[PDB]
């Protein structure tokens, strides 16, 4: 051939459990809002009703992981006291 | 001559007051004098110039500041006239200095001569008021006040400091390096908005980390040590994440040598350098797209897949295009060119068949928009005389049927040549900069609400607009306060009861969870 590739140096990222497709917290999507939410609008002052991301790399609805830190503190899916460092998506 | 003949006559009367005179009136002597003199005349300098202070302060003559600094002292209310004409003087230079006119300046130049006004200003500023509080105040608030303009000025400095710790090559010693170093934070210490500060130095970090490795080594830690001394520990940890992210990835890549050596099936995984960051530090670039990969590349990644899949159980993998780089060994000798990550499915393509054109990449391809034309232009528009993919139609647009072929260009005198296209000149275009200014809105419209929940669980209940001072005070070194925003924002979480803070019955608030 004429052209051949030697190396390569693909950066590759990875994500835990946070099942795109379904919150773990109140099990609704992850998107469709959430259940402190039912509609897509229904008062979501301008949709602020996002998506949480963890530094353990799983993701929540914003407000289900809010309240989630009401009563308990340490991220349900592993046991990592969670932060809150990256958002939306 | 008006301050040496002024001391002339100063020193004069102490001296007839002590021989001829009895030196116990010395006190209202120095009274009529010195208040009526240099009074009137504080108004009269003020108001003119013909060498005086806005004058010599660009001249440059020191020992005329330091003897009106000497002088000024003892006639109150002195220091403050000087003060506010050397604030204005300042002022002007700072507006003419962050002009937003004259579009292309050198954004490492700006911030080099803000850095020599600054220190110009501190020396005479220590040598002549002896590092005096009033001036140093003073010279602090005019910092503050014209540095919040311009929605480009913690981005400028962000290139700058980039630009001075990716090499090294001006300085090659510490000590100059440091002293830099120490003048750029102290300029970014006069600074408001970090928010914006610390997004852009996040992406230079993602930048720099994310290329060709082995550019300081060292100055990482200086870095980390001057943010935590200077902003105090809370995007600091970020910047841990960041630099963990990388040095547990290298050690990923030695693990994966070591599982690679495992097998060794097919011609895919000659040379591979595959990193592992996490989505919780490092965000998505435009939009993670899904382009397709040539067959050795195809198995290299299919290889790590299985990998990560088996011994790694837990997570899953997301392609994507839009960051690294490679080694194409092009073949009179051998000369081994390199691509970014964007040109490889195209030369694959023309490997496979040459003559193609923009409708074969896009029809068989399944390429996006954007980077699909900025590649595209990197390989055939814009190029010196290094082109490695010619066309037949030449032209500055780009068209559809343009046939693409490709030159020897022996001008690389070695046989590693790079094609640097991209991070060019800093454009900063406008679409780039209103989604970063989104990001960043977004981002301060969550911090502030982590932090009125963080604190108002411990605090007492407003009425009308008693928390919100408190919850300004506390972002006072972060951004603006917003009033607007912040109002609008702490009155939607009424939806629920939590932290009813209901307009209606603002007398009690719910202290529960
Ligand atoms: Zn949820
Ligand atoms: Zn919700
Ligand atoms: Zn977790």
């Amino acid at each position: 051939k004429r052209f051949e590739v030697k190396k390569w140096n693909a950066v590759a990222l990875w994500a835990w459990d946070i099942v795109v497709d379904n919150c773990a917290i109140c099990r609704n999507h992850i998107m469709d809002l959430c259940i402190e939410c039912q509609a897509n609008q229904a008062s979501a002052t301008s949709e602020e009703c996002t998506v949480a991301w963890g530094v353990c790399n799983h993701a929540f609805h914003f407000h289900c992981i809010s309240r989630w830190l009401k009563t308990r503190q340490v991220c349900p899916l592993d046991n990592r006291e969670w932060e809150f460092q990256k958002y939306g998506h | 001559v008006y301050i040496k003949k002024v001391e002339a006559r100063i020193n004069e009367e102490i001296e007839r007051v002590m021989h001829c005179l009895d030196k116990s009136t010395e006190e209202p002597i120095v009274k009529v004098v010195e208040r009526e003199l240099i009074s009137k005349h504080m108004k009269t300098i003020v108001e003119m110039e013909n060498s005086g202070l806005v004058h010599m302060l660009k001249n440059g003559k020191t020992e005329d500041l330091g003897c009106m600094y000497k002088l000024f002292s003892r006639v109150p209310n002195g220091l403050k006239t000087m003060c506010e004409c050397m604030s204005s003087y300042l002022r002007e230079q700072g507006k003419a200095l962050v002009s937003e006119e004259g579009e292309g300046k050198n954004p490492v130049d700006y911030i080099q001569g803000l850095l020599d006004l600054k220190s110009r200003f501190d020396r005479f500023l220590l040598e002549s008021f002896n590092n005096d509080r009033l001036f140093k105040q003073t010279i602090a608030g005019d910092f503050e006040y014209f540095l919040n303009l311009n929605s480009r000025s913690p981005e400028y400095l962000s290139l700058f400091i980039d630009d001075k710790l990716k090499k090294g090559v001006k300085g090659l010693t510490e000590q100059e390096v440091e002293t830099i170093l120490d003048k750029a934070m102290v300029l970014f210490r006069f600074m408001q908005e970090k928010d914006v500060f610390e997004r852009y130095y996040k992406q230079h970090l993602a930048r720099r980390l994310l290329t060709n490795k082995s550019v300081s080594d060292d100055s990482e830690k200086n870095m980390i040590s001057k943010l935590k001394t200077e902003c105090g520990c809370q995007f600091t940890s970020k910047l841990e994440g960041m630099f963990r992210d990388m040095s547990i990835s290298n050690t990923t890549m030695d693990e994966f040598r070591q599982h690679l050596q495992a097998t060794g099936v097919s011609l895919g995984g000659v040379d591979l350098t595959v990193r592992v960051l996490t989505t919780g530090y490092w965000p998505t670039q435009s939009a993670t797209p899904k382009c397709n990969i040539p067959p050795a590349p195809r198995h290299a990644f299919e290889i790590f897949r299985r990998f990560y899949l088996a011994k790694h159980s837990g997570r899953q993998l997301t392609l994507q295009h839009h960051m690294g780089s490679a080694d194409l060994n092009a073949t009179t000798r051998k000369h081994i060119l390199q691509v970014s990550t964007f040109q490889m499915t195209i030369l694959m393509l023309f490997n496979n068949r040459e003559k193609y054109t923009f409708e074969e990449i896009q029809q068989e391809t399944d390429i996006p928009e954007r980077e699909l034309v900025r590649a595209l232009q990197s390989l055939a528009c814009g190029k010196p005389t290094q082109r490695v993919l010619t066309k037949e139609p030449k032209s500055k647009e780009i068209e559809n049927g343009h046939i693409f072929t490709v030159n020897d260009q022996f001008t690389s005198k070695l046989h590693r040549v790079k094609i640097q296209t991209v991070a060019a000149k800093q454009g900063e275009s406008d679409p780039e900069r209103k989604e970063t200014r989104q990001k960043v809105d977004d981002d301060r419209k969550h911090e502030i609400e982590a932090a009125i929940v963080r604190i108002m669980k411990s605090r007492k209940k407003m009425q009308h607009n008693v928390l919100v001072a408190e919850v300004t005070q506390q972002l006072k070194a972060r951004f603006l306060p917003s009033p607007v925003v912040i109002k609008k924002r702490i009155e939607g979480l009424i939806e629920r009861e939590y932290l009813a803070r209901t307009p209606e019955d603002r007398k009690v608030y719910t202290y529960v969870a």
